[PDB]
């Protein structure tokens, strides 16, 4: 099995950390923000072995032919804001709907993700108001540290579990 | 050394002598005119994002795809001083009600803030920015004057002529461009910051 992931949110948010410190247990910061990069590991979940393929994007060029391509493509989203930047949570609609937009299914495999755990003191978005949003879509929310690796390893799991049981039909 | 115009019929003269080369397309056209009416509104959504734009809708991201091709049509042929005003917020949301002083004096405490936050240092802009040819009016009374020392060869619009939306001499630059600031100064009023920056260019490069 191949359960093909694609991260989405705003610039900054922790979107290449998050994939980095999954893919090679390391926390890279300041990656470079504008460059996408495509990763494919094996993993064991659940007992069984499979690959995940990452699509970390940089999005600031994904115009509308690129990323309609690879919402398509992708079976999975996480969906990631950063706990510091409300601007970044308040956009998390945004890549929602024009996921949904293109794919045209609600039950699409997505996690929010609300990203920096450690830095708690700075934090702008409430657990309530993320709860609540994830409460209203759907899906799980997951708070993740790609600094302190905090449910980093949870979110891709949890989110290949989704895509698995999504292919479980058919 | 970068050409400042000093009088507004030769800044007209020179954006129109570039404007008549760009030969930019019906939806080219469109889509500037469209920001020149909606530039709060798109520049906002690429703060907000940080320059990410594949959440942004059909509408939206066309015009954004339209108006970052647009530049490949649109350079200086010269280098070029251009001017934009700013309001506190520019600075960051903790200047925004903090800049002034009660006599409409820049706080000095505020000002060697920003100076620090600022000065010797390089900045990036996720919306394009709206510049004008000259400091005019709808500049001249905010309490931030940016003059940008932009290279011969760079991305840069005059877009005056396409849309009476557009600012008075407007010149559009790219989004996601990074700029220097190599000074700020208050203006003898006391009144204004004058920051003097180089552009370095935009991430944004379609082929
Ligand atoms: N403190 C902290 N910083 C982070 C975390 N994740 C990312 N960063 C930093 O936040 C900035 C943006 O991260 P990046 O992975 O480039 O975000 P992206 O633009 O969405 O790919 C960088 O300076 C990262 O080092 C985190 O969990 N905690
Ligand atoms: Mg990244």
């Amino acid at each position: 099995a191949l359960h093909k992931v694609i991260m989405v949110g705003s610039g900054g948010v922790g979107k290449s950390a998050l994939t980095l410190q999954f893919m090679y247990d390391e926390f890279v910061e300041d990656y470079e923000p504008t460059k996408a990069d495509s990763y494919r590991k094996k993993v064991v979940l659940d007992g069984e072995e499979v690959q995940i393929d990452i699509l970390d994007t940089a999005g600031q060029e994904d115009y509308a032919a690129i990323r309609d391509n690879y919402f398509r493509s992708g079976e999975g989203f996480l969906c990631v804001f950063s706990i510091t930047e409300m601007e970044s949570f308040a956009a998390t609609a945004d890549f929602r709907e024009q996921i949904l937009r293109v794919k045209e299914d609600e039950n699409v495999p997505f996690l929010l993700v609300g990203n920096k755990s450690d830095l708690e003191d700075k934090r702008q978005v409430s657990v309530e108001e993320a709860k609540n949003r994830a409460e209203q879509w759907n899906v799980n929310y997951v708070e993740t540290s790609a600094k302190t690796r905090a449910n980093v390893d949870k979110v891709f799991f949890d989110l290949m579990r989704e895509i698995r049981a999504r292919k479980m039909e058919d | 050394t970068y050409q400042e115009f000093t009088n507004i019929d030769q800044a007209k003269a020179w954006g129109n002598a570039q404007y008549k080369k760009y030969g930019l397309s019906k939806s080219e056209k469109e889509a500037i005119v469209s920001y020149t009416k909606s530039a709060s509104e798109i520049n906002g959504k690429l703060r907000q994002n940080k320059g990410v734009i594949n959440g942004f809708p059909s509408n939206l991201i066309k015009q954004v795809e339209l108006l970052d091709k647009s530049f490949n049509k649109m350079k200086t042929p010269e280098n070029i001083m251009l001017f934009r005003g700013d309001d506190p917020a520019y600075l960051g949301t903790e200047f925004q009600n903090t800049l002034l002083n009660s006599n409409g004096t820049i706080n000095k405490t505020a000002f060697e803030k920003a100076k620090a936050k600022f000065l010797n240092k390089d900045r990036l802009e996720y919306g394009y920015i709206s510049t004008s040819l000259m400091n005019v009016s709808q500049f001249a009374g905010r309490p931030i004057i940016t003059k940008f020392k932009v290279a011969k060869g760079s991305k840069a619009g005059y877009i005056d002529p396409i849309s009476a939306f557009a600012g008075q001499l407007e010149m559009l630059l790219p989004r996601h461009s990074t700029y220097h600031i190599d000074d700020m100064r208050l203006s003898s009023d006391g009144k204004q910051i004058i920051i003097t920056a180089t552009m370095m260019g935009t991430a944004i490069n379609p082929k």
